[PDB]
């Protein structure tokens, strides 16, 4: 399922902002 | 009508954003109590205001370390912007300073916590709940581009929720006042427009992309466009195939593909029609969008509360000294904060 997708990524947790 | 407040809230906005206000405390008029959230862009700190004893939200940045990431400019848009603004769902600055070391922003203090908390642990959010705050967040991008600034961060991590369970827009480090097209490469992965991703000039349509994506997280659980490294996120977002959940209803698919569109021409937000192509919307149908603005919409959800200046809402992050330098740091560099 996309959801257990989601879960087992390493992008659950809190997103930081990209820059250059 | 709409036109008319936005035309006073524009006069309200033009002076305070011509004559920024400066220097209106000092860090020893305020206990520092905790660390609500932390990271290579500062932190934020719940504070006791001893005179009052009201609750705020400080903002504490680094200067040196504002200078190494290169947002010496953006930092400066932040607490302009932030001081002049004024609305149900944006939290002001209700003070501003600088010492030797630090920047300084205070403001009105949300203890529901971030969207990003409850959303991840409830898991997803019903069709009314997402819609519920998608209203607010509509609203407050009427306004933010009806004065010329461009929010460029939507995201649950910046979305707080107050004690009666609506939102506040935070995190201004990437706003900007700006008439015509910009270029900065700036965002969360999850959350960027083809048009930033492939370098273009770009505008206030941004923003409203990130609500089609903030909708869909919201109301899926996760973002349109995930994987492990955000390279891969980049190929999905402009590859131009959003896959949609069997439980989103016929109207939020719509929306979203109106929202989540590459094609500019067509993107919601931006047309001829403005926002009100959104707000008129078939899914927007049962919003009271002057009882949204009101506050009198009864919250879907409302967040545990045992008191003033309870925590528990937040998570608990290590919590480093708030320290001042002898010598004066970057002073050249922030004279106008
Ligand atoms: N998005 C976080 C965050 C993490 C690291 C650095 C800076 C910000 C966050 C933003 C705002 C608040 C916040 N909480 C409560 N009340 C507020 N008023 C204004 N901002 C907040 C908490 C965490």
């Amino acid at each position: 399922t996309t959801y257990a997708d989601f879960i087992a990524s390493g992008r659950t947790g809190r997103r930081n902002a990209i820059h250059d | 009508s709409v036109k008319e407040f936005l035309a006073k809230a524009k006069e309200d906005f033009l002076k305070k954003w011509e004559n920024p206000a400066q220097n209106t405390a000092h860090l020893d008029q305020f206990e520092r109590i905790k660390t609500l959230g932390t990271g290579s862009f500062g932190r934020v700190m719940l504070v006791k205001h001893m005179e009052t004893g009201n609750h705020y939200a400080m903002k504490i940045l680094d200067k040196q370390k504002v200078v190494k990431l290169k947002q010496i400019e953006h930092t400066l848009n932040e607490k302009r912007i932030l001081q002049a603004v004024n609305f149900p769902f944006l939290t002001k600055l209700e003070f501003s300073f600088k010492d030797n070391s630090n920047l300084y922003m205070v403001m009105e203090y949300a203890p529901g916590g971030e969207m990003f908390s409850h959303l991840r642990r409830i898991g997803r959010f019903s069709e009314p709940h997402a819609r519920f705050y998608a209203a607010q967040i509509v609203l407050t991008f009427e306004y933010l581009h009806s004065l010329d600034l461009i929010y460029r961060d939507l995201k649950p991590e910046n979305l707080m929720i107050d004690q009666q369970g609506y939102i506040k827009v935070t995190d201004f480090g990437f706003a900007k006042r700006v008439k015509g097209r910009t270029w900065t490469l700036c965002g969360t992965p999850e959350y960027l427009a083809p048009e930033i991703i492939l370098s273009k000039g770009y505008n206030k349509a941004v923003d409203w992309w990130a609500l089609g994506v903030l909708i869909y997280e919201m109301a899926a659980g996760y973002p349109p466009f995930f994987a492990d490294q955000p390279i891969q996120i980049y190929e999905k977002i402009v590859s131009g195939k959003v896959r949609f959940p069997s439980h989103f209803s016929s109207d939020l698919k719509d929306l979203l593909r109106n929202l989540l569109q590459v094609d500019l021409t067509k993107r919601f937000g931006n047309l001829k029609n403005g926002v009100n192509d959104i707000k008129n919307h078939k899914w927007f149908a049962t919003t009271d969008w002057i009882a949204i603005y009101q506050r009198k919409v009864e919250a879907p959800f409302i967040p545990k509360f045992k008191g003033p200046g309870d925590t528990s809402n937040f998570d608990d992050y290590e919590e480093e000294e708030i320290r001042v330098s002898i010598n004066e740091k970057c002073g050249k560099e922030f004279s106008e904060f």
